[PDB]
């Protein structure tokens, strides 16, 4: 595993490499990894996601861009403007994250007030879904 | 307000019903301390969810 | 504490976050967030309604991607009236019309009246003129 | 009679002072000054108590 | 299709409220002074 | 009452008929013991008489 | 055929099978309606147990 | 109020059905069923949580088509 | 004691451990009223009058 | 108690609620007669006084 580590205000993050018999999660937590659907067959998207202790939901990346990550493993872009922030909450300052990792999560539509203001009678169907097995 | 009270109180008359009322304020103040301190320590929530 | 302890979970398969109002469905040992109540019933197979659960409990159970049919109905309450009544209505502007669908018993008060007897009305369609009477054109 | 008559002009003068259409804010200070004026005239004049 | 929001209502004027609040502050302080000093 | 309620929430439901007789008889005993202490004498100096 | 009409005006179809009827809670007798009047409401997706057993990462917006 | 809880309409614009959990949003004098909480906040402009309201009360007000961002 | 034994024979085992604090405090509370308490008619003397 | 128990062994289980009210109230009447039996008092002789 490649590892990126940073403390708020430091000019540079620490990059390291780890190896072992299994992914670095305790055996008591091993059973709650999430398995994504992965509709993109190219090597540009992850297969699994895990949220450990002291994770971060609201994140910013290197002009900067703001993203919101859901527990289901999806990421959504959030507008920088006062309207969008004030309406959702998100007034606190976001944590930093590296783009080489964050890009691996699937992307949803951006939460902009200007496009929420729509009406529909019926919604479009989703092509290429995956089976729910009991 | 304290100086005002200190200057006027020593030269006025108050009827028994009012003097008896200020006495009881002391007891009404003492009673809530323990029930409130344990709440601030979150003890009741700790016990209800053992 | 003895009348209602913390460990009593899994009382029903459809649960809702008591704080956020979010809807979840249980399959196997995981919790999947569902798009709506209609698809939650069909996945589970039980005709229940969501049970409110404290948000601190749902954070201890493994997640899954979204499930269900998007946009399906969100509430069910079957009703059976004594008689079935439907109307198709046309109203003309003063070169423009609007169509209204009425379900239920109509309100015949005021000047509204049934077009019985010798009453009639005349309208245009496809260039031709049509006379309405006896319930036929 | 003269003193009592002077309270009305002083009162409406204060009540009309706030700008805009007449409403709730005019009544607050209008009746306020009327209250103080009458109470004040009573103590120093000591007459017409009723 | 786009959603038709209603036009937002205009905020109430603060000047009439501030002078009205100031009016009681002024009247009560003025009336109290003549009452208090006469006690001396 | 709490001790009884706690048993029902566990589902034992041993009460009803045969069981309820214990708390039923036991409830009477407490009232007698506290009533006995208050019934120590009979004389009055109440506000209506004073 | 059997249909469900929502308060918002859309109509959804119900597959006439014992498992679909009972899961939704529609074991009841339906009221009659004529096709000329009913066809005017917009049609949504079909309700069936097989259609709902699917997972999605994120939904599209055509 | 503790034995059999319920609720009533107030000023708050985000409401939910006490027994069905459906989310609705008010716009003017009209209630719109909303697809999710995110779009409900975004539409209204108030960062808040849904208010549970008696299901027999919600039925009396006028409705409109569905609104919001799907899947948010 | 019979109530506790009846529940334990029934197998609820709810009173085990800390759950036992309910029967314990009641038994003590009964003990205070029967052995100490206050004197009867032939024992008119008491702390407030002595 | 014997009269009550013998009915349960037969399986009629007629007691509980409607039925139990007879044996419950009947039990009080017996205690009330023994109380009148120990009637009187105020003699106040006892080993500790002698």
């Amino acid at each position: 595993c490649w590892w990126w580590e940073r403390t708020a205000g430091e000019n540079r993050a620490r990059v390291r490499v780890v190896s072992g018999p299994t992914i670095p999660v305790a055996a008591t937590e091993m059973n709650k990894v999430v398995s994504l659907v992965k509709a993109d067959t190219s090597g540009r998207q992850a297969d699994q996601v895990y949220f450990g202790p002291d994770h971060a939901n609201f994140v910013a990346v290197t002009s900067e861009s703001l993203w919101w990550v859901t527990d289901a493993g999806a990421r959504f872009g959030v507008e920088d403007s006062k309207e969008a922030r004030d309406a959702l909450g998100l007034t606190l300052t976001p944590s930093l994250a590296p783009w080489v990792a964050l890009r691996l999560l699937p992307q949803g539509p951006t939460l902009s007030r200007a496009d929420a203001l729509v009406e529909h009678d019926t919604l479009p169907m989703d092509m290429t879904p995956a089976e729910l097995v009991v | 307000a304290g100086m005002a009270a200190a200057a006027h109180v020593p030269h006025t008359i108050y009827s028994p019903l009012f003097r008896k009322f200020v006495e009881w304020i002391e007891y009404l103040c003492l009673m809530p301390i323990f029930p409130l301190a344990l709440w601030l320590m979150n003890v009741y929530a700790a016990i209800r969810y053992r | 504490s003895f009348i209602s302890p913390s460990g009593q979970l899994n009382e029903s398969p459809i649960i809702a976050d008591r704080d956020s109002g979010a809807l979840y469905v249980r399959v196997g040992d995981r919790l999947y967030p569902a798009l709506n109540l209609a698809s939650a019933r069909l996945i589970t197979g039980r005709p229940d309604n969501p049970h409110l659960v404290r948000s601190s409990q749902i954070a201890t159970m493994p997640r899954g991607p979204l499930v269900g049919i998007p946009g399906a109905p969100s509430s069910f309450s079957p009703k059976s009236p004594p008689a079935s009544s439907w109307l198709v209505c046309d109203t003309v502007a003063t070169q423009g019309v609007t169509v209204t669908v009425i379900d239920g018993t109509p309100d015949l008060t005021g000047h509204r009246q049934i077009l019985s007897g010798s009453d009639a009305v005349v309208l245009r369609y496809g260039g031709d003129a049509w006379v309405i009477r006896e319930g036929r054109r | 009679i003269m003193l009592m008559s002077a309270i009305m002009p002083v009162t409406v003068a204060a009540a009309a002072a706030p700008p805009g259409p007449v409403g709730s804010p005019q009544a607050v200070l209008g009746f306020g000054v009327l209250t103080v004026a009458a109470a004040l005239a009573l103590r120093f004049t000591g007459r017409r108590l009723g | 299709a786009p959603l038709v929001v209603p036009q937002p209502p205009a905020p109430r004027d603060m000047v009439p409220i501030w002078v009205a609040a100031g009016g009681l502050a002024g009247a009560l302080l003025i009336g109290g002074a003549v009452f208090g000093t006469a006690t001396l | 009452g709490g001790m009884v309620a706690m048993v029902f929430a566990s589902g034992s439901h041993v009460f009803g008929g045969i069981g309820s007789i214990f708390p039923l008889f036991m409830m009477v005993g407490i009232m007698m013991m506290m009533f006995r202490g208050m019934g120590g004498g009979q004389q009055q100096m109440s506000r209506p008489k004073l």
